[PDB]
């Protein structure tokens, strides 16, 4: 069934550029989320231990 | 009622391969009645999820389908009078079944169409399962309050022989509260009534005359009390099962006739206080459940769709009403208007059945 | 990421073999089949048999299980490669 396979590959070839761009956006989301949270945790930590000093 | 759900791609428009099954379907004969269905477009993800939810929303369909089959026998059961009305009680936003799927619409502010499949699949999930939850718990407290009320039917049910006493007794046939004196109470069949009203100055020594007082009659028999001194009893009642009559003593027993007195009183009352609220409830937990259903249509449609043709899906969703004499022709056409995308079918295909209530 | 899994069976098996692929999995499988240069022998009954090899191509661990669950269900052998 030659013509329902080319089909299939190009559904196929559809399908993985989509979820590379699924798992790009998970890392970029989580990535946004990090950006955040380490950026508190340091800064809070070194105001902490900056202020233990003052 | 049977509805099919289908779905197909546009060639280059949806309009496409709607007008061509929508014209073709409606011309050749009434083979169904042929409408659009709403679909909204769900944000999409990986096979994992869409395969996944394919067979996950296969088992959520026949859970849920129970439920709201449920619902509508429990409608049936609560409802004990009006039993023609159920239809015009089973209803989906003010209206009947057939127009609802067919007016269909997406709740997109229970659902919204950003979330993934799954998170959406798992709503609807929590939702119908405390809907079980709650029907569980009403059922459980509807059964036990009409196999109690049957208890209470059962004890004043058929003749003088089986009801309760406490319609019939008052104080003033009894003689009570006495050293050396007894009442009793006997039922006998009203052709020996004649004969009795007699005999039973006879049945043993100690026995005043005309010592029975009637508390009522039947289609079948006489009870009456009877009343006598305290060493007469045990002999008055062998000699009077001997003469075939049946005793069935209730020395005016208050706290028995006010018993069944109050549980009538409350058990009337109490069916009121339970069916009001629990019509009100499966008219609720039915629209809910009901909805709810038909999203889990549209999601096993949707996510059979962009499996079938990929992520960029261009799926028109349809409705089908098939004619029950001419549905083989109907599956002839729409495999001749599909023939090329591939029981089975070419094309996406799912069905719904108004029958709830059987 | 992609997955597969190969193997061979007898080749009267194929079409029915294929199509449940095509089936179990809603429309999404890719398969080639290729035959062998020559019949083997079953090693029970010793019979010279016309057998094909098998790949099929996926994406993620929900298609891995049912294209192994089809392999398994035409007694396909698969193997690791």
């Amino acid at each position: 069934s030659d013509a329902d396979v080319q089909k299939q590959i190009k559904h196929m070839m559809a399908f993985i550029e989509q979820e590379a761009n699924e798992k790009a956006e998970e890392i970029d989301a989580k990535a946004e989320e990090e950006f955040n949270i380490e950026k508190g945790r340091l800064v809070q930590t070194q105001r902490l231990k900056i202020m233990e000093y003052y | 009622t049977e509805f099919w759900l289908i779905s197909a791609p546009g060639e280059k428009t949806c309009q496409q391969t709607w007008e061509k099954l929508h014209a073709a379907t409606t011309k050749n004969n009434n083979l169904a009645v042929s409408s659009k269905f709403n679909i909204p477009d769900l944000k999409v993800g990986t096979l994992d999820v869409l395969v996944g939810l394919s067979d996950e929303l296969a088992k959520l369909d026949a859970f849920v389908e129970g439920v709201v089959k449920k619902v509508a026998q429990y409608m049936a059961d609560v409802l004990e009078d009006s039993k023609d009305k159920v239809q015009e009680n089973l209803l989906a936003s003010g209206v009947d079944l057939v127009t609802y799927i067919t007016r269909f619409q997406w709740d997109m502010a229970k659902y919204p169409i950003k979330q993934s499949l799954k998170n959406i699949s798992e709503i609807i999930a929590k939702g119908v399962t405390q809907i079980d939850n709650d029907l569980k718990s009403r059922a459980s407290a509807y059964n036990n309050l009409k196999g109690n009320l049957q208890n209470l039917e059962r004890k004043n049910a058929g003749s003088l022989l089986t009801r309760s006493l406490a319609e019939i007794v008052k104080k003033d046939d009894f003689v009570l509260d006495s050293e050396y004196l007894v009442t009793l109470l006997v039922v006998v069949p009203k052709l020996n009534h004649n004969d009795w009203i007699k005999q039973y100055e006879t049945l043993a020594e100690m026995v005043v005359p005309r010592s029975s007082n009637v508390l009522s009659e039947d289609q079948d028999s006489y009870l009456c009390n009877v009343t006598l001194f305290k060493k007469a009893v045990d002999d008055f009642r062998h000699k009077a099962r001997e003469n075939k009559f049946i005793v069935r003593d209730f020395q005016y027993n208050e706290e028995e006739m006010r018993a069944d007195k109050e549980e009538m009183n409350r058990l009337s009352t109490d069916k009121k206080k339970q069916f009001g609220p629990l019509v009100r409830w499966l008219k609720v937990n039915f629209s809910e459940a009901f909805i709810a259903w038909i999203h889990i249509k549209a999601l096993r449609v949707f996510v059979e769709s962009v499996l079938r043709y990929g992520l960029p899906v261009n799926f028109q969703a349809m409705l089908l009403q098939p004619n029950k004499k001419s549905v083989k022709k109907l599956r002839e056409v729409l495999h001749e208007l599909y023939k090329h995308l591939d029981e089975y079918y070419p094309y996406v295909y799912y069905k719904i059945d108004c029958n709830l209530l059987e | 990421r992609l997955g597969f899994v190969a193997g061979v069976i007898n080749r009267e098996r194929i079409p029915t073999f294929e199509r449940m692929l095509w089936r179990v999995c809603r429309g999404n499988v890719f398969l080639r089949q290729a035959e062998i240069e020559n019949p083997l022998e079953d090693p029970v009954t010793g019979d010279y048999v016309h057998k094909s090899v098998f790949i099929i191509f996926f994406q993620g661990d929900q298609l891995k299980n049912r294209v192994k669950k089809i392999c398994e269900g035409f007694r396909a052998s698969l193997y690791p490669c």
